[PDB]
């Protein structure tokens, strides 16, 4: 298996180093939301975490106060064996007006709509266990979760992190050698399928497991239904 | 060639197709496309149902793949790209935009194919219209048929922000205090109505309407912005206003006292600076709360370029005065600058700021190296040791300086920087000569490109 040992070695930090070549790519830029009008006047900071697929991580996002009030409404709501150790919960734009502020937030930084897009999940992470590497777009062979929605494929993630992790719980891509780190109030952002629809296999990726503290995230998952006037296709691939 | 109700358009029949039908929605498509195969079952539900009602509106589809000059003939970039065509008119066909379901598409055709103003039988009617909208427009017309309402009806069509209305009741004129025909403005901001004066032409009407549509002045907010730049008002004004300053009431009341002199012009904005949400918009201008209340004024064509008032008093007069010296090109493009830092030129790194900039990097004498950088992008902090070591290895060279400057706090006209870190060379001449580094952030790069006299 030198599958594991890659895993654990991005895990550990280790692993590709870019090189300058790769590395001369990468840059900082207020991102304009594609021209959203809130943020004509008020950017956000976008950074570049990998060139291709483009990885891209956006700062302020979340306050500690938005923060910490997502974090009480889903503490209840988060708590066949399972040896993967962590809790979730699903949260609606009526729970409070932080969940719709932060979901419309979201929208403007992606150009993409959230009227598609599943509910936010807000996941906590213990310590140990393993999360394996997997797409985020599932196969269209399977009878999952996505079919029922009839919204298709998730065409984008957009992980926002919740906490400050002492050691561990990167965000770790095999077939790029990518790991992305966890930074309190900051989101990364990355395309599941292409610009024709069909999934990005570049994309694989894994959760790191948390040596030392308590990951707290929040996902949220477009689906590619309703952004055909916000994403549409371009010529072959 | 006719698939499920749609048209299949090519080349050689496409001319033929836009002549025969006044009403023609073409969808520019791509098999392999992933937004196109889900379009498919919709587009063909809708010309279903569009035929099943005996519209006149038809359904359309070109195979871009193969019928690419076609494609090209109407800028199709990306797919679906679906366009209208009335009246066979080719030269302006308009981009649909709406969902994806066959009732948005149905929804869509007809409220551009109807009528431009609703018939409204009374007043109650007429309330549920003003009501419905935060502005809408009624036309007085005694005869729906005479040419003022005519012409009423040619600026309905061209408004699709504003719900429009028609009466020939005269329960309705009586309302307030119309005793003759004519057309009236409602809105849910300041006066609530304005009514229209002059001759009832679509020019006069659209001038009125555009006039007399925006409130005086805006508090910028999240559910604001889309309507303050959605708009076609390209010169903005904004203030910005903490909610701790003395007279808060009568500083917001002199800005709208000199936003009276430029409805429909400049667009009046405030914003609370003591609020953490509206903090992006504050470092966007390089302001601090400290130095508000402050006023600035943007022009949002193309290149977004800012102005500032020479003097910080914040009275109706002076807002007006600034505002009319903007307009009559007597005011400069304010580019930000930090103050210059007493030991700018003491480290190996020369510092610089938007008032040095030009004197430094464009000296004749010499082979000026400048870092463009954000304090918060990591790639740029990763960079800083490198640069670093760069300036102390030039540090003491007759003829080659090594400088940075923050891009977050300073704008230069002469460089224009778009992504970070950016680096570019200015080597020793009057003619302003500028080279871009396009190669690797290493100290060995740096070192060769240096040496090349910016070749390499």
């Amino acid at each position: 298996l030198p599958e594991r040992d890659v895993y654990e070695s991005l895990c550990r930090g280790e692993g590709v180093k870019l090189t300058p070549r790769r590395q001369k790519r990468l840059f900082c830029r207020y991102h304009h939301g594609n021209r959203a009008p809130q943020l004509l006047i008020a950017p956000f900071k976008e950074e570049d975490e990998w060139d291709s697929p483009h990885i891209v991580r956006y700062y302020d996002v979340m306050s500690d106060e938005e923060i910490e009030r997502i974090k009480e409404i889903a503490k209840p709501k988060l708590a066949v064996a399972s040896y993967r150790v962590s809790k979730s919960s699903w949260l609606e734009e009526d729970d409070d007006p932080v969940v719709a502020r932060v979901n419309r937030r979201m929208q403007h930084i992606t150009g993409l709509t959230v009227k598609t897009a599943e509910l936010l999940q807000v996941a906590n992470y213990g310590v140990g266990g393993q999360y394996e590497p997997h797409f985020d777009f599932s196969r269209n062979d399977e009878r999952d979760t996505f079919k029922h929605l009839g919204t298709g494929n998730r065409v984008a993630t957009f992980l926002n992190y919740m906490s400050d992790v002492e050691a561990g719980g990167a965000t770790v891509f095999p077939d790029l050698g990518a790991a992305i780190w966890p930074k309190k109030g900051t989101a990364v952002f990355w395309y599941n399928l292409l610009r024709s629809g069909e999934g990005d296999y570049r994309t694989r990726h894994a959760a790191c497991p948390v040596l030392v503290g308590c990951k707290w995230v929040s996902n949220k998952w477009f689906h590619e239904r309703g952004q055909e006037f916000l994403r549409p296709c371009g010529s072959t691939e | 060639e006719e698939e499920d109700h749609v048209l299949v358009l090519r080349k050689s029949n496409f001319a033929e197709a836009l002549a025969a039908h006044k009403y023609l929605l073409v969808e520019f498509y791509a098999p392999w496309c992933g937004h196109c195969k889900a379009l498919a079952p919709e587009y063909a539900k809708a010309a279903g149902k569009l035929k099943a009602e005996g519209s006149e509106i038809r359904l359309a589809k070109v195979d871009a793949t193969e019928e690419s000059d076609l494609a090209q003939q109407y800028g199709v970039r990306g797919y679906p790209t679906i366009k209208f065509f009335r009246n066979g008119d080719t030269a302006s066909p308009k981009e649909y935009t709406a969902g994806r379901e066959a009732d948005d598409i149905v929804n869509w055709l007809k409220k551009r194919t109807g009528p431009a103003a609703t018939t409204l039988p009374d007043g109650a009617a007429a309330e549920s219209l003003v009501e419905s909208s935060e502005v809408a427009v009624i036309g007085f017309f005694k005869d729906v048929e005479s040419d003022s309402a005519k012409q009423f009806l040619q600026a309905a069509e061209a408004i699709d922000d504003i719900p429009f209305g028609i009466t020939s009741n005269s329960d309705v004129f009586s309302k307030y205090q119309l005793d003759k025909d004519g057309v009236v403005l409602f809105k849910k901001f300041d006066e609530g109505r304005n009514n229209f004066e002059g001759e009832v032409t679509k020019e006069n009407l659209l001038d009125f309407i555009k006039h007399n549509q925006l409130p005086l002045v805006i508090e910028f907010t999240e559910q604001t912005a889309p309507k303050i730049f959605g708009g076609e008002i390209k010169t903005h004004i904004l203030l910005f206003l903490p909610k701790s300053v003395s007279d808060y009431d009568g500083k917001l009341s002199n800005f709208k006292t000199a936003a009276e002199s430029f409805k429909g012009k400049i667009l009046f904005i405030f914003i609370d600076s003591d609020h953490t949400d509206n903090q992006r918009i504050l470092e966007f201008f390089g302001l601090k709360k400290e130095e508000c209340p402050a006023v600035r004024l943007i022009t949002l064509e193309e290149e977004m370029t800012k102005y500032k008032p020479e003097s910080e008093e914040l009275t109706a007069e002076r807002i007006t005065e600034f505002c009319h010296r903007f307009l009559e090109g007597k005011i400069k493009p304010h580019l930000m600058s930090q103050e210059l830092p007493e030991d700018w030129d003491k480290q190996p790194v020369k510092v610089l700021v938007g008032k040095n900039f030009e004197d430094v990097a464009f000296d004749e004498k010499k082979n000026v190296f400048v870092e463009f950088y954000a304090p918060w992008c990591g790639h740029c902090k990763q960079l800083a040791p490198i640069w670093d070591k760069l300036g102390e290895t030039y540090k003491d060279h007759e003829n080659i300086v090594i400088a940075k400057m923050d891009s977050t706090a300073n704008e230069v006209e002469a460089v224009k920087v778009h992504s970070f870190p950016t680096l570019k060379f200015f080597p020793a001449s009057a003619d302003r000569t500028v080279i871009d580094y396009n190669g690797e952030r290493t100290l060995d790069g740096f070192k060769k490109f240096l040496e090349s006299g910016g070749q390499d």
